[PDB]
């Protein structure tokens, strides 16, 4: 009466807003704390990784030492599905993605230390607790998934070169078969301009890397056969 | 070497089949969304057309109300259909523009209305997002299943946040034209608008605050016009 416009512009929409978005900020905070947990449990599995990088006798023991660092992030994953509504896996998931991502990265490298073969997306749900389908629950990203595996080139290529300089003449070769794979795999995905592009795009240059170690050592028949 | 039989591709063969779907679904959606946004701002250019002239007024609104409904009845019931069993989030970025655009051009027919008001229409609230929810509900076609098109909150801020550039342009478009109480209307309205804005207290916001950032600018266009008119009259007002 004294003031329309009051009317029109309620203010108890913006006090609604208000606790909205301080009831989600209480959710990511509770996520945040849940996600440092896990991040601290892939560092640890990584630091011990490292050492393939100068004492190839170490490696089969640094790989049980990051299994027993990947089986307690299940248990921080369940806590996090807890944390997590259904239908809102993808309101909250960019507080998890990148930790995700590290963590496949750790578990697909393991697995071609330990047996030489690319780890499935359905191997890695199993192995964080997590399904492969959203429709069952707290679900692990195929995109997620394809962008942890691409962080193995990098990794390889700096493993090849140290590999030779350590005297492991046939690990290049070894590797490149690998990642040839893992190219053919993704070029099969026939990928448009997107994120995930913008990073299989950068693949290339880690194969070109292995290829010329390779190279470097057939030139010269060097063997360790 | 690889061929169809290699457990490796077979493998990226089912993850490509999932990237596809999900491809193709995010295309849907960006299409009607497209759709939604262009017709969205041909509305509020219609809006735009509302003046003194007396037949023009109701006339407006009932054809922008119409429009609207349609986008309503025909276009979002679309993607609340691919939506469906889906994750809503996922695939926001999809159907963002044109949900902010239409809430932009569903208010400011609202505030239209409210601006007109001789009697009790001045009681009249702004569509918050429930009440936008409330018009986007949905039946299969045949017991039928009941779907709808989720509103959520931020997308509802920030496209309200769109309506003060409208209020803005309207309270230009009214110094020229000569009508200049309208001028008043849509400045005590961007500064009620702007007081709702700034009593948010939203962490890590950064779409919020550039949104905000931007009405305080509209403020004080709005607040200069309606001074120049003070000061100099409507038709000196005009020529600067």
């Amino acid at each position: 009466s004294q003031d329309p416009m009051s009317n029109f512009v309620n203010l108890d929409i913006f006090s609604n807003y208000q606790k909205y978005i301080d009831n989600e900020q209480e959710v990511r905070e509770n996520i945040r704390i849940v996600v440092r947990e896990i991040e601290h449990l892939s560092k640890e599995a990584q630091i011990k990784l490292q050492i393939i990088h100068s004492d190839l006798s170490q490696i089969s023991a640094a790989c049980g030492l990051a299994r027993k660092q990947v089986e307690l992030c299940a248990q921080k994953y369940q806590k996090l599905a807890e944390l997590v509504p259904a239908g809102q896996y993808y309101r909250y998931s960019d507080h998890w993605t990148f930790i995700t991502q590290r963590l496949i990265f750790i578990i697909a490298l393991v697995i071609y230390l330990e047996a030489g073969f690319l780890v499935t997306r359905e191997t890695v749900a199993e192995m964080l607790g997590l399904k492969i389908s959203q429709s069952e629950g707290f679900h692990l990203d195929v995109e997620d998934y394809l962008l942890g595996i691409l962080q193995l080139a990098s990794e390889l290529s700096r493993f090849a070169t140290n590999s030779v300089t350590m005297g492991d003449y046939e690990r290049p070769l070894n590797i490149s078969h690998f990642i040839g794979d893992l190219n053919t795999g993704f070029r099969l995905l026939n990928l448009k301009n997107d994120g995930l592009r913008k990073r299989f795009d950068a693949l290339k240059y880690d194969v070109k890397k292995i290829e010329e170690v390779v190279y470097d050592v057939s030139i010269r028949g060097l063997s360790s056969k | 070497q690889l061929d169809e039989d290699s457990p490796i591709v077979q493998q990226f063969r089912i993850y490509s089949n999932e990237l596809i779907m999900k491809h193709d679904r995010h295309e849907r959606i960006v299409k009607l969304s497209r759709d939604i946004t262009i017709e969205s701002k041909r509305i509020i250019f219609l809006l735009h057309s509302i003046d003194s002239r007396k037949q023009n007024k109701e006339k407006v609104l009932e054809e922008a109300r119409q429009r609207l409904n349609k986008l309503i009845a025909v276009n979002f019931r679309a993607v609340a259909l691919e939506l469906r069993d889906q994750d809503v989030y996922q695939f926001r970025s999809s159907y963002s523009p044109g949900l902010q655009e239409f809430i932009q051009a569903y208010t400011y027919m609202e505030y239209l209305c409210h601006e007109d008001a001789e009697g009790e229409n001045e009681t009249k609230s702004v569509s918050d997002w429930q009440a936008i929810q409330a018009v986007m509900q949905y039946v299969e076609e045949s017991s039928p299943k009941k779907f709808q098109f989720f509103v959520d909150p931020t997308e509802y801020i920030l496209g309200l946040s769109d309506l003060t550039g409208e209020l803005m342009r309207r309270c230009i478009n009214s110094l020229g034209s000569g009508d200049t109480d309208t001028c008043l209307d849509t400045c005590k309205a961007l500064q009620h608008f702007y007081s709702g804005y700034i009593s948010l207290n939203c962490q890590r916001a950064r779409e919020l605050w550039r949104k905000i950032t931007t009405m305080k600018q509209s403020v004080l266009k709005a607040e200069n016009v309606c001074y120049n008119v003070k000061v100099r009259g409507g038709e000196a007002a005009k020529w600067g």
